[PDB]
């Protein structure tokens, strides 16, 4: 394919350091200047929840959706390489490119994989998601919601698992963020796919002198050299390394919910709900608090972490900077 | 069927701790009535019963049907609610 007790020793040295989630999350995309907050919630995608399975009432999804949607040169697709290369299995894709055979099954009398399916525990990654149709989305609900894929055709009826990590990216309606619409309108995607993503972001080209010349000056400085030695900060994981902590953990660590960390969920979600947050804004608080533990080597899950995932979530869709009554955006507030 | 989601936090606040309960316990927090293997031979026991409309149904039923009529006088009631409900009420008989 393209363990030992040092290696032990260096995972919890590392483990112990206090600038753990930001040295992580600022060393999935060493090149990509800040974007903090969206490199956090892929970090913690990466993780995963834990998988759950009852003897009866069914099993439960540990995996994470992720949508990011904003304005165009924003660099959404060059993040996307990133992860497309940091993960073991999985596939990057195109919305004019796939129909809706391609990205699940194909009959041919034989039955053939697609994308989905290839993608098998992975991450896949969808790009110009706002290009494929009504008819091709329609295919993800299934997949999204349940993890398999249900076929019922001529000579072949059967049940697919699809354990499978969605990363998509997309420009609004009209090709860019337009202020005097409501977000729900602007993002454009029909409430019931738009209800099956953990984490929605939205990304906006802001004017500031101050940015500007920080920018400036990050991506002119890789043409001052050949072949570049320059990266964006003094200390980041090699990517061989980072790649060992992030399977160990996956293997070894399985978080469980404290009494504690029920209560602030419980309060957290009235918080929410009182005033639209549906049941599944619960369950993905769940799922990205325990995807938070596993990334400290905790084997349970805490008001810290608890209080990190809803954190995440309001920071996400620029909730603070919205108008609470008309739900528009104060740019003047970004 | 149509389903609402209907908001209320006196509803919010226990649904989100049954949630919560089925993340925290995997088996222990559903305690049902009875086993899966013994309803399902229930099920099979109830399925040999035939039974039959008593007579003082048979005049109840249309008293029943005229109301519906009347409040039809939303999907126009016909002759095919009636048909259904006999077999609702087959299937409760039934299940008793
Ligand atoms: N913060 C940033 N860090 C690094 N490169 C950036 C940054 N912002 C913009 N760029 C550059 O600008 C370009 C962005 O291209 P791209 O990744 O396609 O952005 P995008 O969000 O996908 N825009 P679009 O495809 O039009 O919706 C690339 O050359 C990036 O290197
Ligand atoms: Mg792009």
């Amino acid at each position: 394919k393209v363990i030992t007790d040092q290696d032990l020793a260096k995972i919890r040295e590392v483990a112990a350091r206090e600038d753990l989630y930001s040295l992580l999350a600022r060393s999935i995309a060493p090149s990509i200047y800040e974007l903090e907050d969206v490199k956090k919630g892929i970090l913690l995608q990466l993780f995963g929840g834990t998988n759950k399975t009852f003897t009866k009432g069914g099993r439960y999804r540990g995996d994470i959706n992720i949508l990011l949607c904003g304005d165009p040169s924003t660099s959404k697709s060059q993040i996307l390489q990133y992860v497309h290369k940091i993960t073991p299995r999985g596939v990057y894709t195109s919305g004019k490119g796939s129909s809706a055979v391609g990205l699940t099954a194909y009959i041919t009398l034989v039955l053939e994989s697609g994308a989905l399916v290839l993608s098998d525990g992975g991450v896949c990654c969808i790009d110009e998601f706002d290009k494929m149709s009504d008819s091709t989305r329609s295919v993800l609900h299934e997949v999204m919601e349940q993890q398999t894929i249900s076929i019922a055709k001529a000579g072949i009826i059967t049940t697919l698992n699809a354990r499978s990590s969605i990363l998509a990216s997309a420009n609004p309606i009209g090709s860019r963020y337009n202020p005097n619409l409501p977000v729900t309108e602007n993002i454009d995607l029909p409430p019931p796919l738009l209800s099956r993503f953990d984490l929605v972001y939205l990304v906006l080209d802001k004017v500031d002198e101050k940015n500007d010349r920080e920018l400036a000056k990050h991506l002119t400085n890789l043409y001052l050299e050949d072949k570049p030695e320059h990266i964006s900060q003094d200390d980041v994981l090699p990517v061989e390394f980072l790649t060992m902590y992030i399977s160990y953990a996956k293997e070894h660590i399985h978080p469980i919910i404290t009494e504690a960390a029920k209560t602030e969920l419980v309060r957290a979600y009235v918080g929410m709900r009182k005033m639209t947050a549906t049941t599944r804004q619960l369950e993905s608080m769940i799922r990205l608090a325990e995807a938070h533990a596993k990334m400290k080597l905790k084997n349970v899950v805490e008001l810290e972490d608890v209080q990190e995932a809803v954190r995440l979530i309001r920071s996400a869709i620029k909730d603070y900077a919205t108008d609470p009554k008309t739900g528009k955006i104060d740019m003047n507030l970004v | 069927f149509v389903i609402l989601d209907d908001c209320n936090e006196k509803i919010d606040t226990e649904l989100a701790s049954h949630i919560v309960d089925l993340h925290m316990k995997r088996d222990e927090a559903i305690e049902p009535p009875f086993s899966a293997e013994q309803l399902r031979r229930y099920i099979k026991y109830a399925r040999t019963f035939k039974p039959i409309l008593t007579k003082e149904a048979r005049s109840y039923l249309v008293e029943k049907y005229k109301e519906l009529r009347k409040d039809d006088a939303s999907y126009r009631i016909t002759v095919r609610q009636l048909e259904s409900m006999i077999r609702l009420s087959e299937a409760i008989a039934r299940a008793n």
